[PDB]
């Protein structure tokens, strides 16, 4: 494949420039490489074809050049939307199509945002199966670290407990979620489970009730 | 100008044959492109399988998948179609389907402006297993959900109101639980005002074992 | 005493580079015998036409930078040409005589003692499945099944450069070898335009 480095960080506001090596069969036999963004949850969106040319609309801030069997992309005033996974391809003689092995782009200075969380209690419908699931939805905090404690009455509870790793929403932003997952008899032996999110010093709770 | 849109089985055993389905909408198949089927396993980067060309039905493979992929292109129905063969759990991955464009090839290759949204194939023994739905109900505002309960493999469809609401929808990631089943939930944030009067029901899809499940969502005696 | 080599002749990639420039339309030690050796005896001191399959309009014997090498492309260059009308109404006829002579000299000079066989390109790119060429402004895409495999008659598919009649000498060829049995198959080769123009620079080198 092509070569490119697995991870570049820069700041907002700076510019970055992503390197993709090919060989004399890509790079150098053609001007045919082309630059994808890649967002979780989205499809590749093109941004550079034909080394250096742009559809409409992929804003000025993005750039394709080439030198011999290398060819570079580079992104100036780093936006947040701009962090992303790039790939560069290209066509190669025998007719092939070969994509590089992706830059993961990190971007520093982001502004923090605190999780809004919302927590649900088990369904009369669920608790007929004899079981009960409560479910911690946190939202829309970043960065994308985040630890949740649950409580039961007020003491510490460790087993039963699942959380998901953070993922990026379509507004740049992070979501998780923590399942407890219960009897019908747990949920009734207690009177009041709370869900503890911490994220950067501060910590908000919410509190369901059978 | 032209939308994609990938499909087929969400699971399948290996050393069977996966099969794929692109049906492109707004433009013709047989016309001056190229179709690609392009995928990305977890944890690794895009990889080309290979294109045909619409003019023709020519074909071009990675070479590495040449010896058990075929692709071929329903001129009626207006469809693409991906068949790979002997398939192991390395063939994991979201699969794309998408266009390629091109002046003259010879010098400046072919790029893929158009994709399709991608559809997740897993490969494996493990059966399968439709999930149970259950409702979530207990400012100016409330929240109700839906938790898609204990389903393989990925991934689920959740609408909400047939697909007449949208704002306000955010369906979370999966948790996966240590016997190897996800779950899911959810979350449409409604104006409070409206509850008692607009009705809300989750509409869970999970194509893989044939569930189809609406639940109305309401705050309880 | 020092070498040539056409197959790592940096010129190629200079003039490579800007044909691909202009074609956003939208010193030297020659020699002469040859065929890109280390050492050559005699010692002095350009149609930027894009095709595939075939050369036309060239300096007017086999070359491969790698013969055993199934994946290199075979250079062929022809002791007489062969004329080929095209026209705008979307076909090219050529003298079917004057051509299967053509196959069957190149066919002997490829038995270097067994059977040669050649068929048409194994499939994928339209420019390349085809004798695509340019010319005057107008883009050919002419099957070229019958040439592979007293007038022939090539179908042609024409486009006008909308992206962002004429008569030629055929100079050489572009062939690929299937290497993988008695038989060698060949099939028409291209794409790497620098082939095009070693072709032809195949005789010179800078010091
Ligand atoms: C030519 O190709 C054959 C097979 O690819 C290889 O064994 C041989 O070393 C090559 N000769 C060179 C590189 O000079
Ligand atoms: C093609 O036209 C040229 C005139 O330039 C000449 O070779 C001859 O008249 C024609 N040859 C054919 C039709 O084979
Ligand atoms: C040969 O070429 C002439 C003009 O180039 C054209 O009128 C004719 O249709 C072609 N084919 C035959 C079979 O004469
Ligand atoms: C000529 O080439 C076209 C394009 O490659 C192909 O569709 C057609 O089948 C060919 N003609 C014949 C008679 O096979
Ligand atoms: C072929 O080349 C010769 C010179 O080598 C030229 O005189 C002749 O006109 C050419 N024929 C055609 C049809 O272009
Ligand atoms: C080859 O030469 C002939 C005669 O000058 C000309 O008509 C034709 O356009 C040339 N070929 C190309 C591909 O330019």
């Amino acid at each position: 494949a092509l070569t490119q480095p697995p991870s570049v960080s820069k700041s907002l506001g700076q510019s970055v420039t992503i390197s993709c090596s090919g060989t004399t069969n890509d790079i150098g036999a053609y001007n045919g490489v082309s630059w994808y963004q890649h967002h979780s949850d989205t499809a590749p969106r093109l941004l550079i074809y034909e080394v250096n040319k742009r559809p409409s609309g992929v804003s000025d801030r993005f750039s394709g050049s080439k030198s011999g069997n290398t060819a570079s992309l580079t992104i100036s005033g780093l936006q947040a939307e701009d962090e992303a996974d790039y790939y560069c391809g290209s066509y190669r003689s025998g007719s092939t199509w070969v994509f590089g092995g992706g830059t993961r782009l990190t971007v520093l200075g982001q502004p923090k945002a605190s999780p809004t969380v919302t927590l649900f209690p088990p369904s009369s419908e669920e608790l007929q199966a004899n079981k009960a699931t409560l479910v911690c939805l946190i939202s829309d905090f970043y960065p994308g670290v985040v630890k949740v404690a649950w409580k039961a009455d007020g003491s510490a509870v460790n087993a039963g407990v699942e959380t998901t790793t953070p993922s990026k929403q379509s507004n740049n932003k992070y979501a998780a979620s923590s399942y407890l997952s219960l009897t019908s008899d747990q949920w009734k032996s207690h009177k009041s489970y709370s869900c503890q999110v911490t994220h950067e010093g501060s910590t908000v709770e919410k509190t369901v009730a059978p | 100008q032209v939308q994609l849109q990938e499909s087929g089985p969400g699971l399948v055993k290996p050393s069977e044959t996966l099969s794929l389905t692109c049906a492109v909408s707004g433009g013709s198949i047989g016309d001056d492109y190229y179709w690609n089927w392009i995928r990305q396993s977890p944890g690794k980067g895009l990889e080309w399988i290979g294109s045909i060309y619409g003019s023709f039905g020519g074909t071009n493979f990675n070479p590495s998948l040449k010896n058990r992929v075929t692709i071929s292109m329903d001129t009626s129905n207006n469809q693409v179609s991906l068949k790979l063969n002997s398939v192991t759990a390395a063939d994991t991955a979201v699969y794309y389907c998408a266009r390629g464009s091109h002046s003259i090839v010879v010098l400046f290759g072919y790029y893929f402006d158009y994709w399709g949204q991608g559809v997740l194939v897993t490969v494996s023994s493990a059966s399968t297993k439709g999930p149970s739905v259950f409702p979530l109900a207990p400012e100016s505002t409330a929240a109700l959900g839906c938790l898609v309960k204990d389903y393989f493999p990925e991934p689920v469809t959740v609408s909400w109101n047939s697909g007449s609401l949208t704002s306000g929808v955010h369906t979370f990631p999966a948790v996966l639980q240590s016997s190897g089943l996800y779950s899911l939930s959810s979350v449409v944030t409604v104006p409070s005002s409206s509850l008692g009067t607009q009705t809300y029901v989750c509409n869970v899809n999970h194509k893989p074992s044939n569930t189809k499940v609406d639940k109305r969502v309401e705050i309880k005696t | 005493t020092e070498n040539f080599n056409m197959w790592k002749n940096n010129m190629v990639e200079q003039m490579h580079e800007d044909i691909i420039s202009l074609w956003d339309q939208s010193a030297i030690l020659k020699c002469n015998d040859f065929n890109g050796t280390g050492p050559c005896t005699n010692v002095s001191t350009i149609r930027p036409v894009v095709s595939t399959q075939l050369l036309l309009n060239g300096s007017l014997v086999i070359r491969s930078e790698n013969f055993t090498n199934n994946a290199k492309t075979i250079i062929v260059q022809l002791n007489e040409s062969v004329v080929i009308n095209c026209t705008g109404a979307g076909h090219c006829n050529l003298s079917k005589t004057q051509w299967e002579n053509t196959l069957e000299q190149i066919a002997i000079k490829l038995k270097e003692n067994k059977t040669i066989i050649f068929n048409p390109s194994s499939g994928g790119d339209p420019e390349i499945v085809t004798h695509s060429f340019n010319c005057g402004g107008e883009f050919f895409y002419c099957n070229s099944t019958q040439l592979f495999t007293r007038n022939i008659t090539l179908p042609c598919r024409i486009k006008q450069i909308i992206n962002m009649r004429c008569s030629s000498n055929i100079t050489g060829l572009l062939l690929t070898r299937d290497g993988g049995n008695g038989t060698e198959i060949f099939r028409p080769g291209g794409g790497d335009m620098r082939d095009n123009w070693r072709s032809e620079l195949y005789k010179y080198k800078v010091v």
